[PDB]
């Protein structure tokens, strides 16, 4: 799915949860802590950015690069031609890195849980968030 | 019933409780809300003045006419001949409305309910006698 | 607007200062009688039209005066809620349609007698706001009369 | 010059007010205008962007490049309240630009002009003075090495 | 007993709220009730008031006497915040009552009862305890000597 | 008199009006101040507990014992057998105190005077029935 | 009629103040009185409740039925601030009542009267006008279909 | 009342969060188009009744959608002043009396399409307050239709 | 156990944590999120009320029906004859639905954890809550 | 005239200045008050919508319809084909109203007068171009 | 251009907007910040007065000299011969500074941008005419 109305909703709630300044680090910590707890083998994928210490400056910069890329895709959800080009470039930064296919549904689940935790669960549209996040990661994975 | 001293006390506490401007309208709606809560059968008696919506202009206007009459009667509590004439006028108006003693007793209890909640001081003895004085003149 | 919220609020404040239940019944009768005196002279309406015949010593006429000034009091204190006040004036209007001899001019005279007596007992009264608000009250009571 | 605490608070607020993902059809217009100004002031610089279809600015390819570059600035601008993380990110950006043949430090001076031209036209409240100092704090971190 | 600062502030406020010259047809009703209670509790005391037509209570003569006596209390009650002046006034009232054959100190005890009976019926808020102590402070000043 | 629904309302309004800590003491003194204002002959009945000074510790303690008893009776209004036993105990205590019906009627009017002045909502109908229920059990 | 934002805030507060699980020996008294009033106004309706021992009102069976019905109202009343959830719940309640032979829409009109009779006697502060409109908003959702 | 001040205030707040001039024109068109899609299916009204024929790629229909949602926006933001809002709805009512094919049922369908789409883009919407206020707006626009 | 004093304590703390209005949904989310994390096969039992999306209107209504039933039992803890009848009816709504016996101790643990989280852990009486919750579910299960 | 960057700035400042709810009505009356203060001959053009009393519901409704149209045009400033179609629709409506260039120039100056008094930041260059863009489309 | 009535209005709104003490300095920096935002090519014209740092004492002093001149010109708006002489003096000073019409038009738009953001009331018609009056005298 991820309808035109869905994309407006996800854009609004993402900007709210992502936020400004150091609030972005608050959202990232929620994502990586959840992801590494659910999928502990994912931490080793980030050994070059010091995934053993997510509070380090090295990993926080990596985290904000990732969330920055997700923000960049979210903001372009209503601009599909540009989105497809953004995803194609992101794919080139992930291919043949040995990233397991399971990492992407796991990341989606952790990102949705963290946004849900930040903006509040009541009336949270999981169908809109899952379907639109799935359009993003299916362009990056594989 | 309701002597010259009690009249002053009741006139003083009424004017302070009844208030001014929109506070009279809120007071008057609360009075009839308590009446309906105390005697549910009384609500239907007011079907001709929009009792279906108690915040309506029509029902608020009826509540003000009633408390305004109470207001003018309490104002003349100390002029026995004037209030006797006015109470007789009100009795003639209420004679055809199929009211009984419990209707006025419920109204009295409603008055004893809402008036002191707008007061720091309230003498229910004086109010009991002076309300009885007024209602007895209207009940016929 | 005519009788604005500001106009209504000062009229209400001044009226209730001059006229409220804590005052003696004799004082309120003295004001209502004075209002009816001015009304009789400005309007030419026959005092025999009223119970007690205008005699200030008759308890029937003092009670009639109390009823009329009370109706004005109820409308005055409702001037900040036009919807409620319109309903009050409409009720009064219908009551006076059923009275032979009540004209729109006479209703205006009585409402003006109210303002003039108020400014006699309260010389600092906002007589413009009083004229505008009593004219609104008079127009509603005397609609079609 | 120094990007002060007051400078970065003002810049971050006014940047995020224009660049927020909550809005639509702003990022491309802004980012396209930036590179259009860059190419207007340094027509030779367009040759560096031949892998992203710079000769077809309304292509999805070039629009995505513009958005990608300027969102890189958004990421860095919002790191201004955690400069330890910002330093890591600027080093990361520096190493990527060092591996791009032809990217010189003077190019970032032209990029500063392009943002200095575009931002006053788009941001309701804009303090060019605070923007100049805080863009320099970021651009000097990237352009170090080249 | 002592008429405290709090006592006299409460009494003065509640007295003036009932006795104020701004109202009509209260003073006579109150003052008449006071002497009606006085005569009810000490029927012999009525003989002291033969010069003011005590046997015709609704006469202008007796109504004016009642108002005159009780307004004397109003004057003294409102002096409670200037006791140096109150002492002069009570001495003045004492000398007038000393020159009245038959006026005894025990009569003021009966007068206290009459006010203690009338005031709770007429004053919206009434603290009998504060009233008792501050009436005594005034009445003892008048009744001194007799 | 005083049904299960009215008991809940009275228990709710009493607990809110009576309050806690020193507010109970101020409430209790106000109750007896209103009693004395309504029936002056009742004041002398309390000469054994320092009624000469109503702010004294001795008279405040008596006022609290009385309202505390009212408090414990209202608490058990919904346990008919418990309050009946307690009211019988109170009746036996009051039997020797030379009290009459007007004393309890004045007390009732005092209760109806002070309770609503500490409330935004007050149902005098329910209070009239439930006070009658309590006082009738004590008056013998 | 419309159950306004102000209506449901007033109703929810005054309902929960009486129905809260924190208190004891209120729910049964209230719920029993509701059905006692229902049977008083529609004696035929008692036949619908033969599976819950309606002819023995003080049985645990019937007391539990009353509490079960009225707590169903508590669940719906507290959904008034999430009407999307309330609509699902009323549909759920409607389908259960549609499967009960004899349950007609006019019965809910009699149930409204029973609550309108019971609640003013039990709730310290009670606005019948707000209650009528918000009970109708819930009862019309249940009674739809029958 | 129906659409009380409390109802109106939350509807206004939620609507302007979803719909305001700072948003992209494409985003507002996407919402208006979605509203018209729901309206077409619930009402059965022919899209050819509108300029552009309901084609979301036609600039004539997107401008027609902008005009209709703007009229609803102007009425929504006036919900706290009933006198002003009644005047706005009366003007809209007269404009639609002069259009062959505008029924009171269709007007209700479009106002309900507004509420349903709002709750899709803003799932926390107070859908009861939305129903009450859009029904007030619909009743005024479709008076006599 | 679940003594007469225990029942007063549980009643007070339950009403506090359960609360009014949408606060009830806050408590439910705590319960179902904990239950489904500890016992993931329990989610499929709720496929008819959309247990895959606990934030949906369908599941929230179901959640508030359950919490409503628990509230109804909690409030009747000092009224044992009525409680026994309430539990008997609840049993009829759960029997032969194929609900595993393990779901009830799991639900009890999740409900206690959520109430504890809402009213605060300090001095929280776990013996009173476990024993009184066990009286409730032992009437429903089996 | 009025480029993609200026459109964003104008849309941002308009939404903030125009506001919500009754603030729109006060804004809209102020706009026409400034129009009448700048070009007195324009007031008579609005005799059909109760301009005799600018606080009337009728004239407030007209002021909102006008600013609401401005609001919907600014909203579509970034969708060139949509606003061009809408401006053509407005031009056809205004063609019969006997308006001239000074009427729209006065309106522009009124807009430049009221909008910045509800703003901390205002770019009159961008507003001059973008207002010209809108008004030129309506003036024919 | 700029009649005796408009002069009073502009003098009134200028004095209120320009303010006193440090508020003049903040106002003056904001004016040139808007100028630079509107016409970026104008910033380099001020390289001789520390425009590299707009909060510097040197650039603040230049901004005050400019707004102070605007202040003294508006003060003499109603003395035609005095301001004509002063504007001629300013024109002679600006003749060598390589300025064009767009520079003064951008300055005007900057003035129309910052002045109303410090005002509850602003008449852009009067300001347009009176600014044109001033700038035309300086532009030569
Ligand atoms: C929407 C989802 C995602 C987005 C937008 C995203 C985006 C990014 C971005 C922008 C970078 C920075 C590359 C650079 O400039 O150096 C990055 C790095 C990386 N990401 Fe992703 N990513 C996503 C999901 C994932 C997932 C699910 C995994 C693994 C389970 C993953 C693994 C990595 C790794 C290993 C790196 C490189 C770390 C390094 O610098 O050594 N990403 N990603
Ligand atoms: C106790 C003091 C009362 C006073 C001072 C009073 C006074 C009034 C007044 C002034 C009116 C206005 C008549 C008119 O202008 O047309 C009225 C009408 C009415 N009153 Fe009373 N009243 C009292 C008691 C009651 C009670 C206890 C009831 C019923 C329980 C009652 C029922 C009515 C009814 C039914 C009307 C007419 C409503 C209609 O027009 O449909 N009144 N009353
Ligand atoms: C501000 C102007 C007026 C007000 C507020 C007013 C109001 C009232 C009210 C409240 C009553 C008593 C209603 C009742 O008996 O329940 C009344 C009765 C009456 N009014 Fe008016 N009135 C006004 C002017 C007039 C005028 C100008 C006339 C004659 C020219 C008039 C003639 C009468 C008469 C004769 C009655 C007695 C009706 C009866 O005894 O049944 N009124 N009016
Ligand atoms: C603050 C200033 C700048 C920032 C934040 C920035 C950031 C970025 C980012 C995020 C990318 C994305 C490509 C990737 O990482 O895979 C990129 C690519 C690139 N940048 Fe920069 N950049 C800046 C200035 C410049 C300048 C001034 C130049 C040259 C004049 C330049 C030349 C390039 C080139 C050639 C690419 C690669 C294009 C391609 O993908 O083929 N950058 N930059
Ligand atoms: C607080 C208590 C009292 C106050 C303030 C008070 C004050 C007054 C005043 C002001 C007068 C006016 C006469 C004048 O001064 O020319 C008066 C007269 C008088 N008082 Fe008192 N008095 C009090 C108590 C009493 C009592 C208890 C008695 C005797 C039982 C009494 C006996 C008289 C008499 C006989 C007169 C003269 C009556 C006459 O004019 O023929 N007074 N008093
Ligand atoms: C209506 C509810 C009443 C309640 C609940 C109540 C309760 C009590 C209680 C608890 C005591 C304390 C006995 C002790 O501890 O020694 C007491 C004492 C007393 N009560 Fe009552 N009572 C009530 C009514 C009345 C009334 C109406 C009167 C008189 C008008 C009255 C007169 C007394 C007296 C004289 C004492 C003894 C004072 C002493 O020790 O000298 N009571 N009452
Ligand atoms: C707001 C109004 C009402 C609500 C919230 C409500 C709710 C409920 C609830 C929660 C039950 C529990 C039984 C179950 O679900 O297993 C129930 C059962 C039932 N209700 Fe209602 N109800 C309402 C009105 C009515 C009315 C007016 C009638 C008929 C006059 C009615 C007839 C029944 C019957 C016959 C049962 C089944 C009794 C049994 O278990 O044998 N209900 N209702
Ligand atoms: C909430 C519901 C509605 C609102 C707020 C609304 C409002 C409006 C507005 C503001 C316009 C443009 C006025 C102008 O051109 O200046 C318009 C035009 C129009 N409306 Fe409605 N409307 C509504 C419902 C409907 C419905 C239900 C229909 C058809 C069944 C309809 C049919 C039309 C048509 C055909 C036009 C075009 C008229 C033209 O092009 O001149 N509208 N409406
Ligand atoms: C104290 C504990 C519990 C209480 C009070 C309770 C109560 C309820 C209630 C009132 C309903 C609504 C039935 C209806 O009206 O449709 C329900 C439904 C249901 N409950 Fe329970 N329940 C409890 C524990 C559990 C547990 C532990 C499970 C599974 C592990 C469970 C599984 C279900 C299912 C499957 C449904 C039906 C869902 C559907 O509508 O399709 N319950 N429960
Ligand atoms: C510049 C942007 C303008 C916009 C967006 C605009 C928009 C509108 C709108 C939406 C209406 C409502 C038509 C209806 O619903 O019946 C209207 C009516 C009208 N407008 Fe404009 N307008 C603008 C400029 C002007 C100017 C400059 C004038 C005159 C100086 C003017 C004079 C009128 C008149 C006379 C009416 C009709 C009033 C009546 O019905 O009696 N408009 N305009
Ligand atoms: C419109 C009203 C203007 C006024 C009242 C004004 C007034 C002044 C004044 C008083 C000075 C101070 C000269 C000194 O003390 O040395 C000055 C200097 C200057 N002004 Fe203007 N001016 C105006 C317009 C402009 C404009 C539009 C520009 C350029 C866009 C401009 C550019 C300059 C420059 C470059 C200087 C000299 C800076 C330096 O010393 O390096 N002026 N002006």
């Amino acid at each position: 799915d991820c309808t035109s109305l869905n994309r407006l909703l996800v854009k609004r709630q993402w900007a709210e949860a992502y936020g400004e300044g150091t609030n972005r680090e608050l959202l990232g910590n929620r994502i990586w802590e959840d992801l590494f707890a659910n999928m502990p083998d994912a931490r080793g994928l980030f050994s070059r950015v010091n995934g053993n210490d997510i509070d380090s400056s090295e990993f926080q910069a990596h985290s904000l690069r990732v969330l920055g890329g997700l923000d960049m895709c979210v903001a372009s959800l209503d601009d599909v031609p540009v989105l497809n080009a953004l995803l194609a470039r992101l794919n080139s930064q992930h291919d043949s890195r040995g990233i397991p296919a399971a990492g992407y549904p796991a990341f989606v689940a952790s990102a949705i849980s963290a946004v849900r935790a930040t903006v509040g669960a009541r009336s949270f549209d999981n169908d809109a968030w899952n379907s639109c996040m799935n359009q993003i990661v299916s362009g990056i994975s594989g | 019933v309701c002597n010259r001293l009690e009249q002053i006390l009741v006139k003083t506490q009424w004017a302070q409780s009844y208030g001014e401007a929109e506070n009279r309208a809120a007071f008057s709606r609360d009075l009839f809300s308590e009446l309906f809560n105390i005697q549910g059968s009384s609500r239907a008696l007011f079907s001709g003045v929009g009792v279906d919506d108690m915040n309506s202009a029509a029902f608020t206007a009826h509540c003000l006419r009633v408390t305004g009459a109470l207001n003018r009667l309490i104002s003349q509590l100390d002029q026995q001949a004037t209030i006797n004439a006015d109470l007789a006028h009100l009795a003639g108006q209420h004679a055809s409305r199929n009211l009984d003693a419990s209707n006025f007793a419920a109204m009295g209890q409603a008055v004893m309910s809402v008036v002191p909640t707008h007061l720091d001081c309230f003498n229910q003895h004086a109010w009991g006698e002076c309300y009885e004085r007024i209602a007895s003149g209207i009940s016929g | 607007e005519c009788c604005s919220r500001g106009d209504a609020e000062v009229v209400i404040s001044e009226w209730d200062q001059v006229f409220n239940a804590a005052m003696a019944g004799s004082s309120e009768s003295a004001i209502g009688v004075a209002i009816f005196d001015v009304f009789f002279t400005s309007s030419g309406v026959s005092p025999s039209m009223f119970p007690g015949g205008g005699d200030s010593s008759s308890a029937e006429f003092l009670a009639q005066v109390s009823r009329v000034i009370s109706g004005a009091d109820i409308a005055i204190n409702s001037l900040t809620n036009r919807a409620t006040c319109d309903s009050l004036l409409s009720h009064l209007n219908a009551q006076h349609k059923a009275i032979s001899g009540v004209t729109g001019a006479a209703v205006t005279h009585l409402s003006e007698a109210i303002s003039s007596v108020v400014a006699q007992v309260l010389p600092s009264a906002h007589i413009d706001a009083w004229g505008y608000c009593m004219a609104y009250i008079a127009a509603g009571i005397g609609a079609g009369l | 010059s120094c990007c002060s605490s007051e400078d970065r608070a003002n810049v971050m607020h006014n940047w995020d007010a224009a660049w927020s993902a909550a809005y639509s059809d702003r990022r491309v217009a802004l980012a396209q205008a930036v590179f259009a100004s860059l190419f207007s002031r340094d027509a030779a610089a367009q040759g560096l962007f031949s892998g992203v279809s710079a000769d077809n600015p309304d292509s999805a390819d070039f629009r995505a490049h513009c958005v990608r570059v300027v969102n890189g600035l958004d990421v860095a601008i919002n790191m201004l309240n955690d400069p330890a993380v910002l330093n890591e990110q600027l080093a990361h950006l520096s190493a990527q630009h060092q591996a791009r043949a032809g990217v010189a430090a003077a190019h970032f001076d032209v990029m500063a002009e392009a943002f200095a031209e575009v931002m006053p036209q788009v941001s309701s409240c804009f303090s060019s003075d605070s923007w100049n100092r805080c863009f320099a704090r970021i651009a000097n971190g990237i352009s170090a090495g080249l």
